[PDB]
Order: structure tokens, then C-alpha cells, then sequence
């Protein structure tokens, strides 16, 4: 995971890898919101 | 460095480079360490920003 890296994704000439918007633990919330949703109330929420 | 150029910012390395053996490579097959000709320690390369 990049915790620690010093911003490494470029690479020697010209090229650059941007993150996505959305971290992982955005999605995974994401996710369970809509688990715990379908399991509680069924398909009114 | 012995008439290859380049440029970058130059590290201290503990690599195992063989004694015959001058620099080295990557993936990319873009150089990635050096040996300099002088004490003979090896040497990392990194990019500019
Ligand atoms: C930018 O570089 C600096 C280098 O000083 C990084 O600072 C490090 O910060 C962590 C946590 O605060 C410390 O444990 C390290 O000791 C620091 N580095 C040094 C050399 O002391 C900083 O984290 C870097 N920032 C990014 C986003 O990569
Ligand atoms: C090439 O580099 C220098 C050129 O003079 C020398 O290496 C150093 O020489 C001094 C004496 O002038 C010593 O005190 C250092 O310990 C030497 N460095 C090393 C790494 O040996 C020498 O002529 C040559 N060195 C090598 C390693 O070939």
C-alpha cells in the first residue's frame, strides 16, 4: 500500500500513474452500507 | 560516469554487483545503478521531479 512511499509512480521520462479519487476504504463503506441496507429493510431503502 | 550520460540524483546503495560487472539495469531497461571508477561502491540513481 502506498503509506510510505516518497510519491515513487513516475517513471524516468514523461510518465505518471495518478490515484483514483475514491480510496479503498471509501468503497469498502460503500459497500457495507448497502449490505446492511438490504438486510435490515429489504428493497424499501 | 566512463562516458555514459545522464542525469538524476545520486544515493548511496548496498548492492551485490559482481566484480567484473560495471552497472546495472532495470525492467524498463533503463540504467538504474552505477559503479564509480574510483572506490568502487556501488551507487543508486533516482529521477528528477
Ligand atoms: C517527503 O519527504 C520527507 C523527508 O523528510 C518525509 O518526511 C518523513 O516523515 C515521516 C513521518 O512524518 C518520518 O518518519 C520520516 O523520518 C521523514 N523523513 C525523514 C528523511 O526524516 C515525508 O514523509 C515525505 N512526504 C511524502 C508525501 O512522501
Ligand atoms: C584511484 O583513485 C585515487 C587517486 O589518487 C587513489 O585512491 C585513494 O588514494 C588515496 C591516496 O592518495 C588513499 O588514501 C585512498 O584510500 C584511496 N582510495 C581507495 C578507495 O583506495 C588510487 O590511486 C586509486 N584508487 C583505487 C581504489 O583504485
Amino acid at each position: 500500500i502506498a503509506a510510505r512511499d516518497l510519491i515513487c509512480a513516475q517513471k524516468f521520462n514523461g510518465l505518471t500513474v495518478l490515484p483514483p479519487l475514491l480510496t479503498d476504504e471509501m468503497i469498502a463503506q460503500y459497500t457495507s452500507a448497502l449490505l446492511a441496507g438490504t438486510i435490515t429493510s429489504g428493497w424499501t431503502f | 560516469f566512463n562516458g555514459l550520460t545522464g542525469t538524476g540524483v545520486l544515493t548511496e546503495s548496498n548492492k551485490k554487483f559482481l566484480p567484473f560487472q560495471q552497472f546495472g539495469r532495470d525492467i524498463d531497461d533503463t540504467t538504474d545503478a552505477v559503479r564509480d571508477p574510483q572506490t568502487l561502491e556501488i551507487l543508486d540513481i533516482t529521477p528528477c521531479s
